[PDB]
């Protein structure tokens, strides 16, 4: 069976401003098959109230999902997305960088 | 309905 | 401009973990308006769009029943496919389908779609004629034979030329303040030194709808396709989309680069530079 590894992007809904409420997104796309594990992290800790979009896929059949949660960026706090998939040897961690 | 009745492959 | 309605259905087996999950999600362009998930506590056609909430309970019930029957049909299909490929009952497999119609500005049919993939590979597709099938391999030739004997393509054609186009036109009218409104991208260029010798220019497009957009960098008017990093267009979670394109520029040569943005929301194509 062909398998495709996820592309992962971590970003905010609106451009980030310290101390102002926002949503942290982790977009996983291009993967197959559809089972995937996504966590949003705040200083390495799993955030609990995380929502996700309904599973769908693009015209080339690869799946995508958006995982999101409300957050308030600050100079101090670090955020990230950790992803696991059958195609990955170990979980992949992509840190939130406000310039990507 | 907007959904379509599907057929078994 | 032009519009599409499309359903994207995923059925996935999970031996030892119950029957296969079926989820079906419908979109007009890049707006989801319905979801059905067989694993939802009470499976029902569920509105994902305020303009659909406007349809009466009979619409809901009619579609709910089509989705429930489709869940059983997709499970039938997954059992038949496992056998067509001589696969064992132990493994998980995935059947996907996409169907729906595209219409132009006048609402007339541009083309219909009904196609399937198994384990991420194309399996069978209704041709653009809406009368014949293209099968990927000898297993899909069995489905093609069954569907030719049963005159399935005619039922599909009737849906695609009738029901699908009629509902898309109705959704476009009830949803016109959102479905027919293109939001242009808010654009800007950012600069990030890498070293003394180079820096990144990143050209941003934010807050746009629909998702189709083209972002390119030119050096002295020449497209830098090969040297541009383009990220997949991504959803913001408030209906709009974001994208950027970056190129690594020799220090002092920033003004030789221009970012070009085309989007249906813009009165005219944008050309942007650093500062």
């Amino acid at each position: 069976m062909i398998q495709r590894t996820p592309k992962i992007q971590v970003y905010s809904r609106h451009p980030a401003e310290n101390g102002k409420s926002n949503f942290l997104n982790c977009y996983v796309s291009g993967f197959h098959p559809s089972d995937i594990e996504v966590d949003l992290l705040k200083n390495g800790e799993r955030i609990e109230k995380v929502e996700h979009s309904d599973l769908s896929f693009s015209k080339d059949w690869s799946f995508y999902l958006l995982y999101y949660t409300e957050f308030t960026p600050t100079e101090k706090d670090e955020y990230a997305c950790r992803v696991n998939h059958v195609t990955l040897s170990q979980p992949k961690i992509v840190k939130w960088d406000r310039d990507m | 309905a907007a959904a379509k009745k599907k057929y078994c492959l | 401009g032009s519009h599409s309605m499309r359903y994207f259905d995923t059925a996935m087996s999970r031996p030892g973990r119950g029957e296969p999950r079926f989820i079906s999600v419908g979109y007009v362009d890049d707006t989801q308006f319905v979801r059905f998930d067989s694993d939802a506590a009470s499976p029902r056609e569920e509105p994902r769009a305020p303009w659909i909430e406007q349809e009466g309970p009979e619409y809901w019930d009619r579609n709910t029943q089509i989705f429930k029957t489709n869940t059983q049909t997709d499970r039938c299909s997954l059992r038949n496919l496992r056998g067509y490929y001589n696969q064992s009952e132990a493994g998980s497999h995935t059947l996907q389908s996409m169907y729906g119609c595209d219409v132009g500005p006048d609402g007339r049919l541009l083309r219909g779609h009904n196609q399937y993939a198994y384990d991420g590979k194309d399996y069978i597709a209704l041709n653009e004629d809406l009368r014949s099938w293209t099968a990927a391999d000898t297993a899909a030739q069995i489905t093609q034979r069954k569907w030719e004997a049963a005159r399935v393509a005619e039922q599909d054609r009737a849906y695609l030329e009738g029901t699908c186009v009629e509902w898309l036109r109705r959704y476009l009218e009830n949803g016109k303040d959102t479905l027919e409104r293109a939001d242009p991208p808010k654009t800007h260029v950012t600069h990030h030194p890498i070293s003394d010798h180079e820096a990144t220019l990143r050209c941003w497009a934010l807050g746009f709808y629909p998702a189709e957009i083209t972002l390119t960098w030119q050096r002295d008017g020449e497209d830098q396709t090969q040297d541009t990093e383009l990220v997949e267009t991504r959803p913001a979670g408030d209906r709009t989309f974001q994208k950027w394109a970056a190129v690594v520029v020799p220090s002092g040569e920033e003004q030789r680069y221009t970012c070009h943005v085309q989007h249906e929301g813009l009165p005219k194509p944008l050309t942007l530079r650093w500062e």
